[PDB]
RNA sequence: GGGCGUCCGUGAUUUUUUACUGUGACUAAAGAAGCGUGACUAAAGCAGUCAUGACUGAAUUAGAAAG
RNA sequence: GAUUAGGGUUCGAUUCCGGAGAGGGAGCCUGAGAAAUAGCUACCACUUCUACGGAGGGCAGCAGGCGCGCAAAUUGCCCAAUGUCAAAACAAAACGAUGAGGCAGCGAAAAGAAAUAGAGUUUUCAAUGGGGGAUAUUUAAACCCAUCCAAUAUCGAGUAACAAUUGGAGGACAAGUCUGGUGCCAGCACCCGCGGUAAUUCCAGCUCCAAAAGCGUAUAUUA
RNA sequence: GAUCUGGUUGAUUCUGCCAGUAGUCAUAUGCUUGUUUCAAGGACUUAGCCAUGCAUGCCUCAGAAUCACUGCAGCAGGA
């Protein structure tokens, strides 16, 4: 009862849950990024409407004011952080500009797929999960997991995987005791 | 993949001589790559032993470790006294039971209650 | 008669997580206020790691191991407060509780002649039985007799070995003062300007040594020196200067870079 | 030895407030806003990070009216 | 707290602070502090043991029990942590008490993350969980998670049967002029309306749509 | 995102409500549920009634030990 840990809600279910433009926008999404229910989209959307609402709560304070030099220099460093925007954007204007496949194409699902360690969108989202994925020699099983620019270089197989350097699979493995009893 | 005998290397992190109770203190980081399951705490003892080179391998605490997602390695807080009888002197019980030394259970604290419920009735030396 | 605190009704800059226990260790009467002090146990425990838990805590107190002003303090729960020295012989460290510009607790490293002498601000002035007029502190000391030149608003320097007050510093406007309560805790600054507005509050006008104005009620105001470079006590590590929120920011960016 | 002008406290001399507005002073955490930080991500949390110990961090801001 | 452009409209028994109460109502003693209730005295309402002389009760503490209801768990393990008390550091023949408080069991209140497949030329190749288990690790002890199927030496997917559901398909409102049945009947339908022998609406089969380890419904309440 | 849409007529403009719609750390119920993390949980009705067990006790070097208690060869543990 005395237990003061938090939690709260990252999506947020759109009104008006028959419209003909949205659904058809959204199983694009979910076939372009194999995603596996419209929720997924539904946080991307709520992360970038609450970049999209500070930013826009910045413009109106003027420049030169201490909660936009500060937080306004904070918002546009996790852009460049995170590949949301490349380093010519810089204005804070370009944050009101970012699009829902501009953060979709920043999830370990994509890159695998964008790096070439994957024939398919599909095809990443199972060696994610299935353990064979490190971003900095640390396996990573988070389809999700939003992928920095300094993490883009170190994408590879995991050490411990099969397809690195670890042990074969359970295939190979149950076949080489079917040919041991023998 | 190439096979190789599973080795443990060991490192410490933030280290620190507590000159009050008698110990050094510090947190140890256990790696090991190719190793089957987890490291057991006994065999960190002596390997932590030999890189202080404390002179009686038993002196050594070290309690919860916590195995990094993915594998590869552990982490947990690590003690070392000065002596094996500030050892016995300053570690709880607890860990001392996980070491061998250590005192044997109480009875079950029900137990107890109960018959210390019953002794609130009488007087003399009966109870 | 309360004696318990819950962990949340317990002070911020005493930094003890939400999610550990429910309680926090009440500090008993003593010479510092409750809201205004650091018990030694989150001292010996949570400032300094010597302790992993309270269990550990009292194998170090109980046993007469830490000295808060030259006399051993074996509670746990004694209220350790600004200006106070807490030495340890065994590891041969002591320290003085000032308060950083953030406004927090700060342990700051001592000497042996600079450990000797604590700064203590008179409270109440008053006269005993037989004609002895002592002075009140704010760690609770009560000097039977003082310099004839004390006030109120005044700080006597102690030296807690030999119990004598070897010194005095009236406060005026000439003077250095560190603030001890209100958003500007932990700032240092001259003496600009004393308001008086009698029967109220009165208000203390202060200037930085970067010239930054700022006021606090006099009351708040605590006296450590004729200026801003003799000061009679050593302070933490910023010396009172609050820098910008931006530009600290700025700083630990460049500084976690540079490490990497 | 005079002038000048301050400081503090006391007497004598004939009187202008209120709303508003600008600055301050005081105002518990948890909660809200958010600054750092790859707890595998996140909901979190205040931690930790790095090659016989080192730099430590826990920045900051809104919070009714009345005083 | 919920919702909110702005102004607002609501909820706050509930963790923190304060106030009040201990079956109702009094009155006290003792103490620094009580008009105390795991203190006392009395009455009222219920109430347990009796060898009939008498003696006791007070769960709005924690587990539970019966009722009451639309409606809410274990007569569980432990002081290891957080604290409180106190004649009291720990250790040594030699472990202070704690239903505070933790810990676990139940637990789709509400929240995070996420499987139910991938890849290729009928036909193969790789995967790794759910799950079984340990030299062990966690933990006060277990549990969980995490790590692991040799380190000389560790089990395992194919209908991957290890099998997704809940509500819909006239309109709003996304998705059938399909087939069988019934014939203003049975029923559906929040509202408009369907059904009177060729039913886009019922009862079903197929096929689709929507959200998905969820999804209907009812009553409050904000937009 | 400072957004509405069906229903009065033979059609048309309105007024105006009903209906849809999206939230609730807001409860209940129905049908379903493989893994993990974090959690509320007899408040609402009856501050209704309660079987049983338990929830507040404290000893150090430092108040009082002749247990007819315990070892040891008066010193130590002590109900
Ligand atoms: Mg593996
Ligand atoms: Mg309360
Ligand atoms: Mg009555
Ligand atoms: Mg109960
Ligand atoms: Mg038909
Ligand atoms: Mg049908």
């Amino acid at each position: 009862m005395r237990n003061y840990n938090n939690f709260n809600r990252v999506w947020k279910a759109p009104r008006r849950p028959f419209e003909k433009e949205r659904l058809d926008r959204e199983m694009k999404l979910c076939g372009q990024y194999g995603l596996r229910c419209k929720r997924e989209i539904w946080r991307v959307n709520m992360t970038l409407s609450k970049m999209r609402r500070t930013a826009r709560l910045l413009l109106t304070l003027p420049e030169n004011h201490p909660r936009r030099l500060l937080e306004g220099s904070a918002i546009m460093r996790r852009c460049h952080e995170y590949g949301f925007l490349d380093e010519e954007k810089d204005k804070l204007d370009y944050v009101l500009s970012l699009t829902v496949p501009d953060i979709l194409e920043r999830r370990l699902q994509t890159i695998v797929f964008k790096a070439g360690l994957a024939k398919s969108v599909h095809h990443a989202r199972v060696l994610i999960q299935q353990r064979h994925i490190a971003v900095a020699k640390q396996i990573v099983t988070i389809p999700s997991f939003i992928v920095r620019v300094s993490s883009e270089r170190h994408i590879a197989f995991a050490d411990a995987s099969p397809f690195g350097n670890g042990r074969p699979g359970r295939v190979k493995r149950v076949r080489a005791k079917a040919a041991k009893r023998h | 993949f190439q096979k190789k005998k599973a080795e443990v290397c060991i490192r410490t992190s933030q280290f620190k001589v507590n000159k009050l109770l008698n110990r050094k203190q510090f947190i140890v980081e256990v790696n090991h790559p190719h190793w089957c399951g987890t490291v057991p705490t006994q065999l960190i003892r002596k390997k932590l032993a030999t890189l202080y080179k404390v002179p009686d391998a038993s002196q050594v605490s070290l309690f919860g470790f916590k195995t990094k997602f993915g594998g590869g390695k552990t982490t947990g807080f690590g003690l070392i006294y000065d002596d094996l009888a500030s050892l016995k002197r300053f570690e709880p019980n607890y860990r001392k039971t996980r070491m061998g030394f250590g005192k044997a259970r109480l009875p079950a604290r029900k137990s107890v209650k109960e018959r210390r419920n019953r002794n609130k009735k009488l007087r003399g030396k009966a109870k | 008669a309360k004696k318990h605190l819950k962990r949340l009704y317990a002070p911020k800059d005493w930094m003890l997580s939400k999610l550990t226990g429910v309680f926090a260790p009440r500090p008993r009467p003593g010479p510092h206020k409750l809201r205004e002090c650091l018990p030694l146990l989150v001292i010996i425990r949570n400032r300094l790691k010597y302790a992993l838990n309270a269990r550990e805590g009292e194998m170090i107190l109980r046993q007469g191991l830490v000295h808060v002003d030259n006399h051993p303090r074996r509670d746990g729960k004694y209220p350790a407060g600004f200006m106070d020295v807490v030495e340890i012989p065994k590891t041969g460290d002591r320290f003085r509780l000032m308060y950083d510009v953030k406004g927090r607790f700060a342990l700051v490293s001592l000497s042996e002649a600079e450990a000797q002498i604590k700064l203590m601000k008179v409270v109440n002035l008053y006269t005993a039985t037989g004609r002895v007029p002592v002075a009140v502190t704010h760690d609770g000391h009560r000097i039977r007799y003082p310099d004839p030149h004390t006030s109120i608003g005044d700080t006597i320097v102690y030296n807690v070995k030999e119990k004598k007050c070897v010194d005095l510093i009236k406060n005026r406007q000439g003077k250095a003062v560190i603030v001890t309560g209100g958003a500007n805790r932990g700032r240092i600054g001259e003496i600009v300007k004393v308001e008086c507005h009698p029967g109220a509050f009165n208000i203390a006008h202060l200037k930085d040594a970067s010239g930054a104005e700022f006021a606090t009620r006099a009351a708040n105001i605590f006296v450590i020196g004729k200026d801003l470079n003799h000061l009679q006590v050593t302070v933490p590590k910023q010396q009172g200067l609050r820098m910008n929120v931006i530009q600290e920011r700025e700083e630990r960016l460049i500084a976690a870079e540079a490490r990497k």
